[PDB]
């Protein structure tokens, strides 16, 4: 699962 | 180490770290900024939240690299996947004590604002998770308590502060419920999590400007990436 | 640093590293075994060379991203993005000569194969190489024949003692035209060893077994691939 | 233009 990346790319 | 540079440059050259993919300078800058005591704007709270995330997203990948053959070679390959694996997961148990530090000392306490302050939360929450990902010891439980209690902290503020549509809030859902599913061993507990903070979100849509739109379904989409891996 | 551990462990510990895609780790288990004192096999070179060429070709890219920012900006930035390139130059010059007092503090002197000797010939020319893209003072032209000098002793050995489709001979000769072509000013000299590698290679082809001839005609594609960029 | 890589990919 993945987590909120630190930039929206 | 930074003490003796200004703080509005070392902002700037922790833009110019992102731009050349220079991760651990970054970091190394923005905790030279917080180290000079001032609160960060909201701009500077996600350069640091950047630099620290890269930093310890590569280490956990050589982390899960290394336990993978670690854990394939239990003929003897002598002691140096062990020996190895520890050194790694010791720095990368550093970078988290450190960031961790940073937030102690003194983001947190300063933060009153419920956008800064569930920001900050929400990463106490991820770096103890982060060491809870490598932990076997004896403190084990204390460090998933340790995420538990601040991400429960993050959520209760946003609830009551944000919208629904927030991307701090959706992302501290999103996260709240990645650690349900992976350290907590609740896998309904996150898809519960996962679903009801997309149908909340979802409802709340219409009252949104188009780049706000954008912002809110990515993360969304997100959270229904993971429905779809978990159901 | 490496000092109290095994040879064999630094090499273990460099191919994990490597795994792990840890190149920092990997040059400094390397360098550690190099300071062994004993001569190196072919794969322990490889070793070597990899973890070098991933760590100095991560620095030259952030080089190159602040360069063209510097360049840009000659609004008044104030002087950030120059001592941050400075910063990175300096640390990129600090690998190099890492690399390039391994191979004089013994690497080259001990070398007598002429597979041995030519690589290691080949990775000075390299390093002086990196140090030529980044120079500008009174020491660039003698920086600039350094490399030359080392790429032309290799080049020597390389075609009296291997045919023409030795991969490391191959490797070499299109080093070296990158660096007639991006470094010495000389785009036509830079065709020129390109082509003649690619022509004779292609002629010794037929000597080859099968995974013989996949290497070779890999680094002749990549040979025609930058006669393709310079034609 | 491209130099040689570390490794064969
Ligand atoms: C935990 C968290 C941190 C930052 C943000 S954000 O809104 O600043 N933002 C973002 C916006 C929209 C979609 C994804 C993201 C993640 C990157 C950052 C820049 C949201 C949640
Ligand atoms: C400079 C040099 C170094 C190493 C080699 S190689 O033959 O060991 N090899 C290779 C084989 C075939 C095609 C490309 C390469 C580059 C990577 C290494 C593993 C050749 C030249
Ligand atoms: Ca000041
Ligand atoms: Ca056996
Ligand atoms: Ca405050
Ligand atoms: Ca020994
Ligand atoms: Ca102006
Ligand atoms: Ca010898
Ligand atoms: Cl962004
Ligand atoms: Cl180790
Ligand atoms: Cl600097
Ligand atoms: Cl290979």
């Amino acid at each position: 699962a993945g987590s909120i990346p630190g930039r929206r790319s | 180490a930074m003490g003796s540079m200004e703080r509005a440059s070392l902002i700037q050259k922790a833009k110019l770290a992102e731009q050349a993919e220079r991760y651990e300078d970054m970091a190394a800058f923005m905790k030279g900024a917080v180290e000079k005591g001032e609160e960060l704007s909201c701009e500077e709270r996600n350069l640091l939240s950047v630099a620290y995330k890269n930093v310890v997203g590569g280490q956990r990948a050589a982390w899960r690299v290394l336990s993978s053959i670690e854990q394939k070679s239990n003929e003897e390959k002598g002691p140096e996947v062990r020996e190895y694996r520890e050194k790694v997961e010791t720095e990368l148990q550093g970078v988290c004590d450190t960031v961790l530090g940073l937030l102690d000392s003194h983001l947190i306490k300063e933060a009153g604002d419920a956008e800064s302050r569930v920001f900050y939360l929400k990463m106490k929450g991820d770096y103890y998770r982060y060491l809870a990902e490598v932990a076997t010891g004896d403190d084990k439980k204390r460090i998933i308590d340790s995420a538990r209690s601040a991400y429960q902290e993050a959520m209760d503020i946003s609830k009551k502060e944000m919208p629904p549509t927030n991307p701090i809030r959706l992302g501290l859902a999103l996260n709240f419920s990645v650690f349900h599913y992976e350290i907590a061993n609740s896998p309904e507990e996150a898809i519960s999590l996962a679903k009801t903070t997309f149908d909340e979100a979802m409802a709340d849509l219409h009252t949104l400007s188009e780049d706000s739109y954008k912002d809110s379904t990515l993360i969304m989409q997100l959270l229904r990436d993971n429905l779809t891996l978990w159901t």
